[PDB]
């Protein structure tokens, strides 16, 4: 009878009283449990007729299945699907969660769980404070509910507040006896997720209940992270708590500063300049000497610039916008060092400006020095090096001697990058296995398209030789994509993506020189896929023969000169003149082919089914193995 | 352009 409890969860979601009425109309008891306890689902969740009728704010539904019905308010399920599948959410969670003051009245009066813990400990108070409701979250407290109790990761009912901006919420927290001191996984208390929303309100109302300013776990005050969100508001308020000191102060103007030289949304010079001299001004003026500050020797990203440690050296740099952004790029440096999350980000995007308005060598220096940032930080650039593809392939499609060295440090980075991925393959058994994959997919395409634009420079002998060294690397570690193809497969397969920026216009696989290229640093020639096609199987498939000749000629020339064989078998029983299908590939390759004596009694062995096991030189089991 | 290209739910669970 799962049709009966079908058209009722249909009919108490969508808040068919009539309609509801009439189907558990003449059931009897085990029928009614039956009904009104089933999991149904109905697209990502599994929801209970009640929990989806609580959830859709249908109040008349609830009602009506407390009132006569002897329903609980203690089943389970799944209620949301923006990356939340949180099991074990009663009625009250996804009441609170979908922001129903009128079904939550109605719940917690007939016998409910006002304190209920599901899976992720989440308290439905915790979904009525990401909602923001007042009336919802003062009606639960009212009815016993615990304050203090979060989560695994210690994400409190005050802290999923204070980060939205819901005041009245926060304040009435605040006014309940409300711990403004938790402790997340990552150091981050109240102040921190409030400060860097952009609240003043929360922030205010927390200084007020003696908030007790602490660093988080990664070196960070609230007031860092106010300036390291651009909040100008928020940081000029804390200063006024009497116990910041100086060096504090001193160290959010000049990160505030910084923010605001280097941000893409609140971009601004004046208040930057503004900030820079305040912080300077207040650092210079104490009188007993100065306060001095440590600084970073001269990055070479950043031209030779050593900041600015005299009043003449900022009041000359107002009037330049390079070196605002170059200086508030090195006090955020200095500030933020160089393993913290967000430190790099404002690099990448003034690396990104720098290439938009044709700045391209500074866009390199900076964006090697973005990687080189985030590989002491071992954080995911596999987008960093799609975006220096591209960079590279405007700079080829502008006719520009792209430089070298700037070339062999990206390729070498992309090889670290590749073994740490392959690392994390390894690594990641199953929670983002397939996340794992694409990336490492990426990575090695990425890699193919700087060793296309490397084939596109004519650079010098010992710049080539490193090059080659590098290729050598990452040929000799050998990567293979989920599919199995090697750095060959790809080389030659035209299915292989080509990122939809500047990168169509030079990187244009297949290509003759990627694959001379490759073979000229030991590629594997005879490399096998999951599949069985072989690097040889895969270019004669090429659907064009006669646009870019050369580029095949030369690319099936090149493979079977090399070490490739012209009759090994897949795993389909083909031979390579089979999986053709090209008149122009047949024969390109067919005058390539020359008969021996060896594949000839390969293939009539292992037509007939010759017991070839332990019989033959164990170089030739695999030799037998091909056909 | 590239700068039009570069436009933690974990612990912000409800």
């Amino acid at each position: 009878m799962e049709g009966l409890a079908g058209y009722v969860y249909k009919a108490a979601s969508e808040g068919k009283v009539l309609t509801l009425a009439a189907l558990l109309l003449n059931r009897s008891e085990s029928d009614i449990r039956y009904l009104l306890g089933y999991v149904s689902q109905q697209g990502g969740q599994r929801s209970t007729p009640l929990i989806i009728a609580a959830r859709n704010g249908h109040a008349k539904v609830v009602r009506l299945l407390l009132e006569h019905y002897r329903v609980q308010t203690q089943q389970t399920g799944t209620v949301r699907f923006d990356g939340y599948v949180i099991d074990g959410a009663t009625a009250l969670w996804c009441a609170a969660g979908a922001g129903h003051f009128e079904v939550v009245k109605l719940l917690v009066s007939h016998g409910a769980n006002v304190n209920h813990t599901t899976v992720t400990n989440s308290t439905p108070l915790r979904a009525a404070c990401f909602d923001g409701r007042l009336d919802i979250v003062k009606y639960l407290v009212e009815n016993n509910a615990n304050i203090s109790i979060a989560n695994k990761y210690d994400n409190t009912c005050l802290m999923i507040a204070a980060y939205k901006g819901h005041t009245d919420v926060v304040r009435y927290l605040l006014e309940q006896r409300a711990d403004p001191n938790a402790k997340a996984h990552c150091g981050a208390t109240a102040l921190h997720f409030a400060a860097e929303a952009g609240h003043i309100d929360i922030v205010k109302e927390l200084i007020k209940w003696r908030a007790a300013i602490v660093v988080n776990g990664h070196g960070m005050t609230p007031l860092k992270v106010a300036a390291e969100s651009c909040k100008a508001d928020v940081v000029e308020l804390l200063l006024s708590h009497a116990d910041c000191d100086r060096r504090s102060r001193i160290e959010a103007l000049e990160l505030l500063g910084a923010s605001f030289a280097n941000d893409r949304e609140n971009y601004d010079i004046i208040k930057t300049y503004h900030y820079l001299y305040l912080a300077m001004l207040e650092r210079f003026q104490d009188g007993d000497n100065i306060l001095e500050k440590e600084v970073l020797p001269p990055i070479h990203a950043y031209g030779n610039r050593t900041e600015c440690r005299n009043p003449q050296e900022l009041e000359s740099i107002r009037q330049d916008r390079d070196a605002l952004h170059m200086e508030g790029l090195i006090v955020r440096e200095r500030i933020l060092g160089a393993d913290n999350i967000d430190v790099s980000h404002p690099i990448i995007y003034r690396g990104a400006v720098y290439a938009d308005n044709m700045e391209f060598e500074q866009c390199i220096k900076l964006w090697l020095h973005a990687l080189h940032l985030r590989q002491k930080g071992n954080r995911n650039t596999h987008k960093d090096l799609l975006r220096f593809a591209q960079v590279f392939s405007q700079m080829i499609h502008l006719n520009e001697t792209v430089k070298a060295p700037d070339i062999e440090c990206v390729l070498r980075c992309s090889v670290l990058e590749i073994e740490q991925s392959m690392n994390r393959v390894k690594n990641i058994s199953d929670a983002d296995v397939h996340n794992a994959m694409d990336n490492y997919e990426c990575n090695l395409y990425t890699f193919l398209y700087l060793v296309c634009i490397s084939t596109k420079t004519q650079c010098s002998e010992e710049d080539q030789c490193k090059i080659n060294k590098q290729i050598y690397n990452l040929i000799h570690l050998d990567p293979r994509t989920r599919e199995g193809f090697t750095l060959l497969h790809l080389a030659v397969n035209s299915n292989t993506p080509v990122d939809d920026f500047h990168t169509n216009d030079v990187c244009s696989f297949p290509n003759a020189l990627v694959t001379k290229l490759l073979l000229d640093c030991g590629a594997e020639v005879n490399a096998v896929d999951n599949e069985g096609n072989s690097a040889l199987h895969i270019i004669v498939q090429y659907n064009r023969p006669i646009s870019d000749f050369l580029t095949l000629h030369s690319i099936i020339i090149s493979l079977v000169e090399a070490g490739a064989h012209t009759d090994m078998t897949n795993k389909q029983n083909k031979t390579p003149l089979d999986k053709s299908t090209t008149g122009v590939s047949e024969i390109l390759l067919k005058t390539q082919m020359k008969m021996s004596l060896k594949c000839l009694a390969a293939r009539a062995v292992r037509a007939n089914d010759i017991n070839y096991q332990d019989q033959i030189p164990r170089t030739l089991e695999e030799f037998v193995g091909f056909h | 352009k590239h700068s039009l290209d570069l436009l933690k739910l974990r612990h912000l669970s409800p």
